[PDB]
């Protein structure tokens, strides 16, 4: 009967560890993530398309959470677009003005 | 009955394995809504085909087709080739995002790429000619309009010509689509071998549950079947642990290809 | 004792066996059960013969059942179990004997009959069959055709015959085999009686006898115990378009599960399609928000779920299973409650679920042409959040005090 | 003793189990491929020896006119033990187990311009079963193959049309069950009967893997001896 | 022997280990090949520094 506790127990708890493996390395891929973005939006300004938040990033601010952190993502969206005819050069004088 | 009541004396193993095997369904359904779904509104291609002679009709939707799907994605859906295992408790959930909804995904991101540049990916879609968004793409690599404005033509026959060329590798070269293929197949596998393990003695005299009790009392029944669990336990165990590992993998895969899809057609990218 | 918002998997469903069916192969060869106790002459006690009885079915449908024999008495098993009792070489022995000798026959017994010229061992397993037959076998000037050895210099073993006529010595000098006075006025207990017994060696070689194994009908289109040749399993048998081989009994499929059996009564392949069988999920908003709920049966035809919420009153077929307890609606809204292949299920106006193809956003046509551009005349300033996960907590686990605490 | 090749002969269906356009893997008693089989040659020549039955013997016989007759099981062929015997005369065959006085060179004796002579042994005495059936250059292949597996005696038999002249013809073809018989005795010895130009080849069992292919039709249409070659060991390996 | 005819009983669990151990070593390969050869080119720096 001991035995049989002991199989028992010993395989809930190789499960128990092999769970918590797999989502260490998840949490430390979000970890990772999350410096990156703190190196990037925060110690930086970055060209890097919806990386620090939707629209043209302006400025990060970092926010402690618990056990994680929170990024207020300050960005530039254009809002009021106007209809207008374009034209890829402009001719002045037989030459083509870009 | 018998095995069931056996079976009740392992605790809550089934729960954990029946919620892991949920997690992964539910981030697959996640991998896919962040890989595809990244824009607000389903934009649509003009009826004009005047893009300044590069020529999309390869890429663009085919309303021919039930699911509109260009002719390069019917290319690799054919490509990409793959009820039994449903015996033994083995379900496969369909996927929330149709086909046809992923390609409409897919059509919306390359209709507002084509029609307004990298502007709906950081706000309202804002038309632009189309060889103008080029000239700013060129300006963004480091070469001035004037060059593409000079050499249009030659720049749209270019590229015409890459499409055509990815249309002949897709519809010649089979090994294309290694990566997707290699997901199926070892989806297949591990389930192929999950199925296979149900015939295995595991030193029990039978593999099968009805020839154990017919063949023996219900003590020696007992004990025989308490092997058989122990073996299909463990089988499934592993079957488990493994689809955690490969998912993580591909949650990885479908990070990179949201970020990709964010930084390469959302917006001009200038990492190496 | 509350519930949030979304979609929860509970209890499998699955559809019950309706019944169980057996089929095996025609009954043909028989046992010589008939030759062997309806013989015209038996043998004598002395000379007790010994049939080998093998490769046959040994069925007492019409032994047991039968009233003519007045002692039915089997040492080993019951003949009620006898018929669903597998065997081996099977020797058959017949002789006559005094009605009053019946008992000598039984294992462990003593007379001049068990210890001259038929002994039993202690260990006897078969079956001894004995009925009387003074009309068959008494003679009004005394049957003295069967004899009897009354003189022998020793007991013999069980399982031994004796024919030696030789002169008994008993200082006196004696034939060993006497005649029976059988005649019709014999009173009950020294009239003739014909006596069977069914002796059998087993567990030592292949079966090779074996008795009736009985077969039911065949039913098609319905979840079936069925058992075909001693494979068992359960599923749904349909005619199938497989062409077995005239050898070939089952089908295995690439997974090494039986998909096709052949009816070994009639010859035809039946396809063994599962049981349906599906987890069941439920739909719900939050307890607060509302009370009802609606069920999701994945990957189950409901022309097939009443047969287990069966009523229904709102029933939708989708790809995911079909959903109870949600009403269809053309409309398509963004995605509340996933359910799958599209389908998503929202609580509102009265106030009720329901299911719809889900929305993939607004549609928008992009005023795109050769010459026209759109500038922003304005701007907004935008402050979102992003929350993600550092860390989570440390956890120490001792392995020796979990498993084996303070033992 | 005369030596050939048998190239790719004596496999058989090792159950009856229905498998359709799949690969199957059976560890199971096979003929190698490309074994030493051994050749007997019967003109001048009349070729009966007593060679061993080992676990399994697969035989062939490129017969013409009906020459082989039958075979001998058993581990004494002197009637102290049961012997199982099989004859194939031109009569509802007696596949017969008794305990046979066993002569030294059984044979049949068939006068030329029918069977006078049956001389195989003397005493049938102990018998214990007796399943009969059918009814009775080198045109005709009869291709034999005798298990005995915890005293069931099982014989696999494929007749097909050939035209070649002192040799084993080279090609695939699968060997189905004709009868399965529970005898329960143990054999170590055989013995073909030889009817008074025929030649019959005594292959030999070996427990090896074998990869067989079904199609369609549940017909195995080719096979890959997993120990033969590296090449056949990565077929197997793959099951490819 | 006799261990490994007991424990051919337990099904494919070894080769599904020795399949796994493969595909790590075979991904440790694609991992240094992924990081080293960027370059189908193999430069080398003019004798003059
Ligand atoms: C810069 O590179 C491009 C190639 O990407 C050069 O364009 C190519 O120029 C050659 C010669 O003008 C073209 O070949 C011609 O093809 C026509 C097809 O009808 C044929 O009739 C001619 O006899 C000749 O073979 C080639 O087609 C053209 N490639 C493309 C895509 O248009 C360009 O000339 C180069 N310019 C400089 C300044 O180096
Ligand atoms: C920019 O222009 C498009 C359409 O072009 C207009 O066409 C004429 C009506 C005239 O007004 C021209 O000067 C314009 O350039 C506008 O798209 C239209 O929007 C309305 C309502 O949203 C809709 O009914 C039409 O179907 C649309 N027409 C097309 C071709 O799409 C667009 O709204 C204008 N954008 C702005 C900011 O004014
Ligand atoms: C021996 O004798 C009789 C045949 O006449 C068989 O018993 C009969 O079986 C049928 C079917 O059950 C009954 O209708 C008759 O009433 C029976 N008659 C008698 C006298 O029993 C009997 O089964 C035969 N059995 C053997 C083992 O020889
Ligand atoms: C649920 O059961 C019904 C009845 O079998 C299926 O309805 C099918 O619909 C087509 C329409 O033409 C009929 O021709 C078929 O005869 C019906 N049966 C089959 C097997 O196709 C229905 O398909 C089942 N539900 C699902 C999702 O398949
Ligand atoms: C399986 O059996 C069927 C029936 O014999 C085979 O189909 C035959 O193929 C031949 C060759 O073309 C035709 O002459 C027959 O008319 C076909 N008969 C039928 C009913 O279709 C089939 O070829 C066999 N499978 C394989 C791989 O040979
Ligand atoms: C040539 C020969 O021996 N034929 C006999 C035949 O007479 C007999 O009917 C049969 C059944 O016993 O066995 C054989
Ligand atoms: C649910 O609604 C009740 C009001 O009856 C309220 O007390 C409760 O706070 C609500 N719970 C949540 C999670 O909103
Ligand atoms: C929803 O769609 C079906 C088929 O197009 C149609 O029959 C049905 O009438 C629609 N629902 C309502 C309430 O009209
Ligand atoms: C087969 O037997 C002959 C007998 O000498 C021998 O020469 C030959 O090498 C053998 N071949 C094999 C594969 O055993
Ligand atoms: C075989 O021979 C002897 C007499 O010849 C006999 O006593 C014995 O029972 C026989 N064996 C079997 C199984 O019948
Ligand atoms: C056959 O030989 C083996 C070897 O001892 C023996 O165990 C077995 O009992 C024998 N079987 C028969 C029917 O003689």
């Amino acid at each position: 009967q001991i035995d049989r506790l002991i199989t028992g127990r010993l395989q809930s708890l190789q499960t128990y560890v092999t769970q918590q493996l797999i989502r260490a390395a998840e949490i430390r891929a979000s970890a990772n993530l999350a410096a990156t973005k703190m190196s990037e939006c925060v110690l930086g300004q970055s060209k890097r398309v919806d990386f620090c938040g939707k629209g043209y990033h302006l400025m990060s601010f970092p926010q402690s959470a618990p056990h994680g952190v929170v990024f207020l993502h300050v960005t530039y969206v254009p809002a009021q677009e106007k209809n207008f005819t374009t034209a890829p050069a402009i001719c002045h004088d037989g030459k083509a003005h870009f | 009955t018998e095995c069931s009541n056996l079976l009740l004396q392992y605790g809550s193993f089934c729960t954990q394995l029946n919620r892991a095997l949920t997690g992964i369904a539910v981030e697959q359904d996640k991998n896919t809504q962040e890989v595809f779904a990244q824009v607000k509104q389903i934009y649509k291609t003009p009826p004009i085909k005047d893009f300044g002679g590069f020529n999309f009709s390869q890429i663009l939707p085919d309303p021919s087709k039930p699911s509109k799907r260009s002719f390069i994605e019917d290319l690799l859906f054919n490509k990409v080739t793959l009820c039994a295992q449903k015996f033994n408790g083995l379900t496969v959930l369909p996927p929330l995002l149709t086909d046809e909804m992923i390609a409409q995904y897919t059509s919306a991101l390359l209709a507002g790429t084509i029609t307004s540049g990298w502007t709906f990916g950081a706000g309202a879609a804002l038309q632009i000619p189309f060889a103008m968004q080029m000239a700013y793409r060129f300006n963004g690599i480091g070469v001035t309009q004037n060059v593409l404005y000079e050499n249009q033509k030659l720049i749209a026959n270019q590229f015409n010509s890459a499409i055509g060329k990815i249309q002949d590798s897709l519809s010649s070269t089979a090994s294309a689509l290694g990566k997707l293929q290699d997901v199926v197949n070892q989806n297949a596998q591990a389930l192929n071998t999950l199925v296979k393990q149900l015939s295995s003695n595991f030193g029990a005299i039978s593999s099968v549950l009805n020839d154990i009790l017919s063949r023996l009392d219900p003590p020696e029944a007992e004990v025989q079947i308490d092997r058989l669990i122990t073996g299909r336990l463990q089988s499934l165990q592993t079957y488990v642990t493994q689809q955690l590992i490969r998912a993580a993998e591909i949650r990885a895969s479908a990070n990179l290809a949201a970020t990709k899809m964010s930084e390469c057609v959302l917006g001009q990218s200038k990492r190496v | 004792f509350t519930v949030e918002k979304g979609i929860y998997q509970t209890s499998n469903f699955r559809v019950q066996p309706t019944e169980s069916i057996v089929r095996f192969p025609n009954i043909t060869n028989l046992c010589p059960f008939g030759e062997v106790f309806n013989a015209t002459r038996f043998a004598s006690v002395y000379a007790w013969n010994r049939k080998r009885i093998s490769n046959c079915v040994a069925d007492y449908s019409v032994l047991y059942n039968s009233a003519s024999f007045s002692t039915f008495k089997c040492y080993g098993v019951s003949p009620t179990k006898l018929n669903d009792l597998c065997f081996t070489n099977v020797y058959a022995d017949s002789f006559v004997i005094r009605g009053d000798e019946v008992r000598q026959i039984a294992p462990g017994q003593t007379g001049k009959i068990a210890d001259y010229n038929y002994k039993l061992p202690d260990d006897f397993t078969g079956c001894v069959i004995a009925w009387n037959s003074n009309n068959l076998d008494s003679k009004v000037g005394g049957n003295y055709n069967y004899l009897y050895r009354l003189f022998r210099k020793s007991n013999l073993k069980p399982f031994e015959r004796d024919i030696s006529t030789e002169i008994y010595q008993a200082g006196n000098c004696y034939f060993p085999l006497q005649s029976y006075g059988f005649q019709p006025t014999n009173g009950v207990g020294y009239q003739p009686y014909r006596v069977v017994v069914l002796s059998f060696e087993l567990l030592h070689a292949p079966a090779t006898v074996c008795g009736p194994k009985k077969s039911t009908n065949l039913v098609k289109n319905k979840c079936v115990n069925f058992n075909f040749n001693g494979l068992t399993g359960t599923g749904v048998l349909t005619e199938s378009n497989k062409k077995f081989l005239p050898f070939q009994q089952f089908g295995r499929d690439i997974a090494d599960t039986t998909d096709a059996v052949r009816d070994p009564q009639t010859l035809e392949i039946l396809d063994i399609t599962p049981c349906s069988f599906g987890g069941v999920s439920v739909i719900t908003p939050g307890t607060n928000t509302s009370n009802q709920v609606a069920v999701l049966y994945q990957g189950v035809n409901c022309t097939e779920v009443p047969v287990a919420y069966s009523t229904g009153s709102n029933v939708f077929q989708t790809r995911a299973g079909c959903l109870i307890g949600a009403e269809h609606v053309n409309n398509s809204y963004e995605c509340d409650i996933p359910i799958g292949a599209g389908i998503c299920a929202s609580y509102q106006t009265s106030q009720s679920i329901i299911a719809y193809t889900m929305s993939l956003g607004a549609e928008n046509s992009v005023a795109y042409s050769n010459n026209s551009i759109a500038i922003p005349t304005n701007f907004t300033i935008s402050v979102t959040t992003e929350i993600l996960p550092v860390s989570m907590t440390k956890t120490s686990v001792d392995c020796t005090m979990y498993i084996c605490g303070d033992s | 003793p005369a030596y050939t090749n048998s190239f790719t002969r004596g496999v058989y269906y090792p159950d009856k189990v229905f498998r359709s356009s799949v690969l199957h893997s059976t560890q199971d008693l096979f003929l190698p491929f490309f074994s030493n089989v051994t050749w007997f040659h019967a003109i001048k020549r009349f070729d009966n020896p007593v060679l061993p039955f080992n676990d399994g013997v697969y035989f062939a016989s490129t017969e013409k006119s009906n020459i082989i007759r039958g075979w001998i099981f058993g581990t004494t062929l002197d009637s102290k033990t049961q012997s199982l015997l099989i004859v194939n005369n031109a009569t509802n065959v007696v596949i017969k187990v008794c305990e046979f006085q066993f002569c030294n060179d059984p044979f049949l004796g068939v006068y030329y311009h029918m069977e006078s002579e049956f001389r195989v042994y003397s005493s049938a005495n102990n018998c214990t079963f007796e399943y009969v059936s059918q009814p009775f250059n080198f045109k005709n292949l009869r291709e034999f193959v005798f298990k005995n597996i915890d005293g069931y005696f099982k014989i696999y038999s494929k007749h097909t049309p050939i035209n070649l002249v002192r040799d084993l013809p080279q090609g695939f073809s699968a060997l189905e069950p004709l009868v399965d018989l529970p005898i329960g005795i143990n054999i170590t010895r055989f013995q073909t009967l030889l009817a008074l130009a025929a030649a019959y080849y005594v292959g030999y069992l070996q427990p090896r893997t074998f990869l067989l292919k079904y199609n369609e039709n549940g017909t195995i249409t080719d096979a890959v001896d997993c120990a033969l070659d590296p090449l056949s060991e990565t077929k197997c390996t793959l099951k490819s």
